DNA sequence: TTCGTAATCATGG
DNA sequence: CCATGATTACGAATTGT
């Protein structure tokens, strides 16, 4: 009776229980039902003085309660912390009960259930049949979870079941609504417990005039008329709306394990449910494992932006990849095709050319290990392939090799040998295809829909959602379904509760929390010399450990409003509070009248936050080692999930220390952490800048003095290295923040830079730094143009790479998807960035010669475009969403669309996405001063031909373009002079 | 919401808005916090010159009826309302007054909720009553209550008017003789029964006269008020140093002056001159002497003395040497808590009567040297702050502040 | 005061001037909802669907809202019961009598009082199926509520669960209080003190109080 | 919760 | 007086057709 857990979910009826869904070795599904109680923590005297005795009480032993409230002090006579040591009791109430002096009230009931019962949310257990009572088929009841889960066993592999689905609706002019637009296609990917994978697609028949249905049936598709006569092994099935929706409702009702959809909670599921309701009163029903609760599907909202969730209670997890990707890691755009571009990419070699086609070959000897396999696996259902991140091509034939792939695309010939392949945008307009509906169009949309449905699966294995879910549930002590639904303040209560019980301590705030009230600027932007990147090894957790910065180890906070008291206090502080036992951290005063604020922390006994951080760091290091010494794929995935979970939970401490409604609120600790981090960053930045490498020695710009107090280490600036004698390099420091530091080396030989970076890292770690502060060499950047860490472009070489290596084109901050900028502006930005990157590698660039050259090029291009008028109108067309939900009085855009509606037979509704541009009489010459622009915007339709009496405002687009270009570049006076000469305005920098 | 605590808090806000007073910092902070709470919980909320009508300056016929007449005196005016501290017009700062009168005023106010606030008149450490403001009870009944506690009460006259009467200057003189008060009469406020609007009468007249010089006279413990003398020797009362500086008085020059039937007062300069207050302050200081520094509303000494200051504030006997000083300090048992609950810097500041803001600003701009937890040497770091002559005077007196600070630290270590 | 025409029933809607500047949007959202509503009989008749547009929004200060109209014998005016038989109106009348101290009473009409508007969030419902038209009316309800919110001072909600996240539904922040379930078990609605806080804020909004007794029927 | 453009208003060189 | 500077308001950066 060995079971592995999958999910834990609660019942929200009149009688509430808790559910365990588990699988055995064979593959059977077992549901176990527990009663859920309300957990309270009281003191022994409080327990002995309750008139109605609690339902059940369990001792916890002697706990020490500490008041962690902070009081200022304008002197050095500080009152000691008050601690109360007493026996403590834990009680369970079937119904909610209020206790006046209950403690530890910021922890969830489910976490108490787990920790008291000694059950991990996802372990493998040999259950006991004595305490389980059968009530239905597959649903049992348990009353004593403590003894039933006594035995623990090593994990064992189990199968799983998945559903992925996609929808394609009809639309002509606007975003579809349920009342006017039916479903054209639905696609399903299905994985059962037998391990067999099925794919199928349902096509509507109301757009398939009888002859087309007959020709499709003769072609090879299937036609059905009732619900009972559908078989899944048939790939394509033709049916009406009613039966299609009935099959959708039937499929959504099974007891799956994961129903995964990209943005399906807002559009797909809602669309199906509402359309089914309109067509027929029949509605989807979910039932509890005990067959006692029946609920209907109604998507609800949570404001975290708004994230939609399903009200299922049958144990299935309705997962939405969109929200997970949004809250997991940061991208430029969160479109499906953009994520596919960033995820599935490879490099291939051209084997054939000629006519309008090309043959690409891909193997592991070209890009890396596993990239070719992933690209080939996605290629099974792919339709369009993106090449060189510039062109989109239609696949004509594809052949999966034994350990690679080959593909033939319809692309123009290109003068190269190795190119980059990716999956991305599709050059198809669905509105036109829906206008002329024929069987070929229907089949091709069927292929698109099935590829879209499978892409969710491919992303699901790419991101490792299953292993990460299990790891997070185990570490956080939380049910699976809610691992990716809560913020940082909730995923920290489990480990914090465990640490509090292990240390036998309680922290209380017996007051109220009044609500008390940096951007780094790089020295230069265009670099043209190599940049070494270094990453700090978890600066905040390590420095919190170093300073013992915890709420319960704060000796006091001493403030002074005058130099008299400040000097006296500093003298008495150095007299009575000596190092290294204590530490004193200056901070910015919390009130305008204060001039000095000092917080004192004790290092005699380790705190609670440092203990949690040390535990997290040690576990992550152990899991890194275990992953590095592993060979199987499953073990590697599990270890990667564990290390990622520990990293993501250990990096949320600093934020929670500054949150009022958190369980780790500490103002003094937060300010101390920030100040000490700033001090360490400044010390490293000062010691690196100007340090040179002469002969076989390296000299730093300043003495290696500890910035906190006296240390027994040697402080000789000159350090002996083992690099070649002839090397003579001088380094500079440009940028530095919490998680990285940038260093500047004046050369272009990547191999020498890499070796010197490795040696410098070793020397800094062994000699310059101290205690548990260390750094790691990350990458080498070339052609660096940067405003901040939000926006920059460069070429990236990894640490373990040589001169003959493929660069990584890093570019972020720019969206390239903002559909209200231009079509001409984007192309100009791309060409000018390419020219900048081309001239930034020449060798003789300095600072004040790139700006003049780019300015002259911009002169030539802008004047040529203005005097030529050869650009088509479609490149200068902008678009905007129409909606009359506007405040104020007029907002002339409403006036413009109303006038167009009045003066043209074509009518624009309140959801139509309309095009507009700038047109003027052609007789006006170049204008420098600018006036209002809203009255020069005109709406362009399909039939609009630009008359000879009108032209387009080149000046507006040129001003926007030159503003964006001037946002780059170093010199200021030249740029402002150019801008004043051209458009007669002041540039808006930053 | 279900409990009535929220609606009780809401009517508390409504009452506070009905009696809004921006001068009280604590009340304003509490009101702002409550407004923030209301606009955060409910996502939104809807949230004494006006008490006086136009002053009468010419004779006019009066409406027959029952009226109450009360002289308005010449001096600084204070207002004290329930739930807030005392308020002085213009800036709204605070001041320290004995707790006995605090309790008496609280007992007066809490008896009747209709009394909005009480009016205080201060002139050269002399506190008297002028008028009362209540929407339900006439002040006549509460003069008896105020006199019962021993607190001084003014002269009020209740007169019933039957026929039309002209408020000519002769009537004003007859009324003033009827009052027969030694204190100066700056105006007369008279009220009609049953009317919430209370109104005042002040006849005005102006001319030009020559002042010989401006002197200053001793009033008490480091409190001084400027005194102006003329050719004829008549004394002109001055409101404060602020009135002197804002009236733009000039030495050995003819100035325009306000007159009443019994006394004459200087008045504000309403011209469009370009004179700057900064140079006027130093000119007045030079005319009156460099041994003076302004504590806001008054002037103070710069005398060295040194040791004859702690005895006065401590309300103890005279001291000669250190050992007997320590013995006499120890022998007292009641004042000890003031020593044991208050710092040293502010204690020295009170002992030498230094201003709060001025000294606090000064001590943050010039460096010290501390040895054996004692002050030994000091030196100025930035000399710009010396531009104000008061800064220079305080810097000159700082040589005695350091010594008294050392002595206070010595005795503090000796006691504990 | 003008009229507009609909392709489907009522085929004619008469509206007041204050409701003019957004009413046009309504018809655009109505021709895509009208066809489906008429399939099943609804209470009341479609002819009384938009009679609440008559009360001008200039002379109103407080708003009372209901999630659904009366399932049976609907008349159009929200919270109206001439026979005084509905549980909700009975509870409202009893609470008003208790608050005002009036012992003898016969009926109450909320439309008589000047300053308050009787409003329903869903303007139609099927008999025997409470709240069976949320999807049909959603957009129209949001539009009308956002318009009425720009004229009323304080908004008093009915139903804790129905309007739980009403703050997110309205973009403009406006003084709002949520009321309890009118027929809540354990006499929860008896202890409610919404009428006092309503006029406390109304006075705080520099507005005259509201004479509830005006709505009484004798 | 972000930023960037456009129209308006307001202040010291 | 007005170029210069600083506020205020707008609206997609949205995602699913």
């Amino acid at each position: 009776m060995d079971v592995r857990c999958i999910n834990w979910f609660e019942s929200h009826g009149e009688n509430r229980f808790l559910y365990l869904k588990s699988r055995c070795r064979n593959g059977e599904t077992v549901f176990i039902r527990f009663p859920h109680y309300f957990y309270y923590v009281v003191t022994d005297e409080i327990y002995q003085s309750l008139s109605p005795p609690p339902f059940n009480a369990r001792p916890m032993g002697k706990m020490r309660t500490i008041d962690i409230d902070e009081t200022i002090s304008y002197n050095l006579d500080i009152k000691d912390r008050k601690c109360s040591v007493a026996d403590m009791w834990l009680i369970e109430e079937p119904k909610k009960r209020s206790i006046q002096n209950a403690t530890m009230d910021e922890f969830f009931n489910i976490s108490w259930f787990y920790i008291s019962n000694g059950i991990s949310p996802d372990g493998c257990y040999s259950l006991d049949e004595q305490y389980l009572t059968k009530i239905n088929n597959g649903c049992y009841h348990c009353d004593d979870p403590r003894n039933c889960f006594a035995k623990e066993i090593p994990r064992f592999d189990i199968p799983r079941s998945y559903l992925f689905l996609a929808i394609a609706c009809h639309f002509d002019k606007k975003f579809p609504s349920v009342f006017i637009n039916p479903i054209s296609h639905t696609s399903y990917c299905y994985i059962d417990l037998s391990g067999k994978r099925l794919l199928f697609t349902l096509i509507n028949e109301e757009m398939l005039t009888e002859q087309e249905i007959q020709e499709a049936v003769d072609r090879g598709c299937l036609r059905i008329q009732s619900l009972m006569e559908m078989d899944y092994e048939r790939e394509l099935v033709l049916c009406s709306e009613i039966v299609l929706l009935r099959i959708a409702k039937q499929l959504l009702e099974l007891t799956f394990d994961y129903v995964v959809t990209f943005n399906g909670h807002n559009f797909d599921l809602r669309y199906i449910t509402n359309r089914l309701e309109l067509l027929t009163g029949e509605k989807i029903i979910f039932r509890s494992p005990d067959k006692k609760e029946a609920v209907h599907l109604c998507i609800y909202e949570r404001n975290q932006n708004t994230t939609f969730h399903v009200n299922n209670n049958n144990g299935t997890i309705f997962f939405d990849l969109y929200s997970f990707i949004q809250k997991s890691e940061k991208l430029d755009s969160y479109k499906l095709d953009s994520i596919s571009k960033n995820a599935f990419s490879c490099m291939g070699k051209v084997l054939n050319r000629g006519v309008r086609e090309m043959t690409f070959i891909g193997d592991d000897t070209t890009d890396a290990k596993g990239k070719a396999d992933t690209f080939a696996k996605v290629l099974t259902t792919g339709n369009y392939v993106t090449v060189d991140e510039d062109i989109i091509c239609k696949v004509i034939r594809k052949d999966i090799l034994e350990n690679g792939f080959k593909v033939v695309l319809s692309c123009p010939t290109l003068p190269n040998d190795i190119y980059k392949l990716s999956f991305g945008k599709d050059d198809i307009d669905l509105a036109q295809m829906y206008k002329d509906y024929n069987l070929n169009i229907a089949l091709d949309m069927a292929r698109y829909c099935i590829h879209d449905a499978c892409l969710c699966q491919y992303l699901w294995e790419y991101y490792g959602v299953e292993t990460k879910t299990d790891a997070g549930a185990a570490t956080y002590v939380l049910p699976q379904s809610m691992v990716f639904e809560y913020r940082a303040s909730t995923i920290i209560k489990g480990p914090l509760l465990k640490l509090l019980l292990e240390t036998k301590t309680i922290l209380v705030r017996s007051e109220t929390k009044q609500k008390f009230p940096k951007v780094f600027a790089p020295k230069q932007k265009m670099f043209s010399n190599n940049v070494l990147i270094f990453d700090y090894n978890s600066l905040y957790p390590n420095v919190c450990i170093f300073g013992n910065l915890s709420p319960e180890t704060l000796v006091g906070v001493v403030v002074s409003t005058n130099r008299l008291e400040e000097e006296i206090n500093n003298q008495l502080l150095l007299q009575k509070y000596p190092p290294p036992r204590y530490i004193t951290v200056h901070c910015e005063p919390r009130l305008p009248n204060l001039i000095s604020e000092i917080a004192i922390f004790d290092r005699s006994i380790e705190g609670t936050i440092p203990r949690l951080l040390r535990t997290f760091l040690a576990e992550r290091a152990r899991y890194k080692k275990m992953l590095k010494q592993a060979t199987s794929s499953t073990e590697k995935a599990i270890y990667d999930s564990m290390q990622y979970t520990y990293k993501i939970v250990a990096n949320s401490v600093y934020g929670l220390m500054g949150f009022r409604n958190s369980a780790l609120y500490s103002y003094a600790s937060a300010k101390s952490c920030t100040s000490i981090g700033r001090r360490m960053i400044l010390y490293l930045e000062s010691v690196l800048n100007g340090a040179e490498l002469s002969n076989g020695m390296l000299r730093f710009a300043n003495t290696l003095s500890n910035p906190f107090y006296m240390d027994d280490r040697d402080i000789n600036p000159i350090v002996k290295t083992s690099l070649p004698i002839d090397y003579r390099f001088r380094f500079r420091s440009v940028y530095g923040d919490t998680d990285s530091v940038f260093t500047e080396i004046d050369s272009q030989d990547v191999d020498k830079s890499i070796e010197i970076a490795k040696e410098l890292e070793r020397l800094i770690n062994s000699r310059v730094l101290f205690n548990n502060f260390k750094i790691e060499f990350e990458a080498v950047y070339k052609n660096l143009i940067m405003q901040s860490k939000k926006k920059y472009t460069t070429m990236k070489y990894s640490a373990s790479s040589n001169s003959k290596s493929v660069p990584e084109r890093i570019n972020k901050g720019t969206s390239e998807t903002r559909r209200d900028v231009s079509k001409f502006h984007k192309n100009m930005i791309k060409t000018y960035k390419t020219r900048l990157s081309e001239m930034l590698s020449e060798g003789r660039m300095n600072s004040n010669q790139v700006c003049i050259d780019i300015l002259r090029s911009l002169e030539t291009d802008l004047r040529s475009e203005f005097d030529s008028r050869s650009s088509p109108l479609e490149l200068f067309m902008l678009s905007r969403m129409h909606h009359s939900n506007y405040k104020s009085a007029d907002n002339p855009n409403m006036y413009l669309v109303t006038e167009y509606n009045k003066n043209n037979p074509e009518t624009i509704e309140l959801g139509e996405r309309y095009y507009f541009a700038y047109i003027c009489p052609a007789n006006v010459p170049w204008t420098k001063k600018l006036v209002n622009i809203k009255t020069y915007e005109t709406i362009i339709d399909r039939s609009f031909k630009l008359g000879s009496n009108q032209r387009i405002f080149y000046e507006v687009y040129f001003k926007r373009l030159t503003s964006e270009i001037v946002n780059l570049l170093d010199n200021k006076v030249l740029c402002i002079s150019f801008f004043q000469r051209m458009f007669g305005s002041r540039p808006t920098f930053y | 919401m279900t409990s009535s605590a929220d609606l009780t808090n809401l009517k508390e806000l409504l009452s506070l808005y009905k009696s809004l007073r921006f001068s009280d910092s604590v009340a304003i902070e509490k009101y702002n916090s409550l407004v923030e709470w209301g606009t955060s919980t409910y996502w939104k909320i809807g949230v004494i010159s006006d008490y006086y009508d136009e002053v009468k300056n010419k004779p006019f016929n009066i409406d027959p009826g029952y009226y109450i007449f009360l002289p308005v005196y010449f001096g600084s005016v204070f207002i004290y309302s329930k739930g807030k501290n005392m308020v002085e017009l213009g800036s709204g700062n605070s001041f320290q007054i004995p707790d006995e009168i605090r309790s008496a005023c609280n007992k007066v106010l809490d008896s009747d909720n209709g009394i909005d606030f009480l009016r205080f008149v201060l002139l050269n450490n002399r506190w008297i009553m002028e008028d009362a403001i209540s929407k339900y009870q006439s002040p006549v009944n509460i003069f008896k209550l105020a006199s019962e506690y021993g607190l001084n009460i003014p002269n009020y006259l209740e007169i019933e008017i039957e026929e039309d009467t002209l408020f000519d200057d002769e009537l004003y003189s007859i009324m003033e003789r009827s009052f027969d008060d030694t204190f100066p009469k700056i105006s007369i406020s008279y009220i009609k029964l049953g009317e919430l609007k209370r109104q005042v009468v002040d006849f005005f007249k102006f001319s030009f006269m020559y002042i010989e010089s401006i002197k200053v006279d001793r009033i008490g413990d480091n409190i001084f008020i400027p005194s102006v003398i003329t050719k004829s020797g008549k004394k002109i009362l001055v409101k404060d140093v602020d009135h002197l500086i804002r009236s733009k008085v000039r030495e050995h020059t003819f100035v325009k002056v306000k007159k009443k039937n019994t006394f004459s007062i200087l008045y504000d300069y309403d011209g469009n001159g370009t004179e700057t207050r900064g140079e006027v302050i130093k000119r007045i200081i030079d005319t009156i002497g460099r041994d003076y520094y302004v504590n806001g509303k008054y002037f103070s000494k710069v005398g060295i003395a040194g040791l004859k200051q702690l005895t006065n504030k401590l309300d103890i006997n005279e001291c000669a040497t250190v050992d007997e000083l320590v013995d006499e300090i120890n022998k007292s048992g009641t004042v000890k808590r003031k020593i044991k609950n208050q710092s040293v810097f502010d204690l020295s500041r009170e002992c030498l009567g230094y201003p709060e803001a001025d000294f606090i600003t000064l001590v943050n701009n010039m460096r010290f040297k501390i040895e054996n937890c004692k002050v030994v040497n000091f030196n100025i770091e930035n000399t710009n702050c010396l531009n104000n002559p008061s800064i220079e005077t305080i810097y000159g007196n700082f040589n005695q502040f350091v010594s008294i600070f050392n002595t206070v630290t010595d005795v503090k270590k000796r006691l504990f | 005061m003008n009229s507009v025409t609909i392709s489907h029933a009522p085929y004619t809607i008469t509206y007041h001037d204050d409701w003019e500047p957004v009413m046009s949007q309504l018809v655009e959202f109505y021709n895509e909802v009208a066809s489906w509503l008429l399939r099943d009989e609804t209470s009341p008749i479609p002819d009384k669907f938009f009679i609440q547009l008559k009360q001008p929004l200039r002379n109103k200060r407080v708003c009372v809202c209901g999630i659904d109209p009366y399932p049976k014998d609907g008349t159009g005016v929200p919270f109206e019961s001439p026979n005084f038989t509905k549980k909700s109106i009975k509870e409202i009348a009893s609470s008003i009598s208790r608050l005002t101290g009036v012992i003898d009473y016969k009926g109450y009409n909320l439309n008589i009082i000047d300053g308050v508007i009787p409003w329903n969030y869903y303007l139609s419902c099927k008999l025997g199926e409470t709240k069976s038209h949320a999807i049909y009316w959603d957009k129209i309800s949001k539009l009308l509520l956002q318009h009425i919110t720009k004229h009323v001072s304080v908004l008093y909600c009915l139903g804790k669960t129905d309007f739980s996240n009403i703050r997110a539904k309205l973009e403009s922040p406006v003084t709002t209080i949520v009321g309890y379930h009118p027929a809540a078990r354990d006499h929860q609605f008896e202890k409610d003190r919404s009428f006092e806080i309503i006029n406390v804020l109304l006075e705080l909004d520099n507005k005259t109080p509201i004479n509830w007794a005006q709505g009484f029927i004798y």
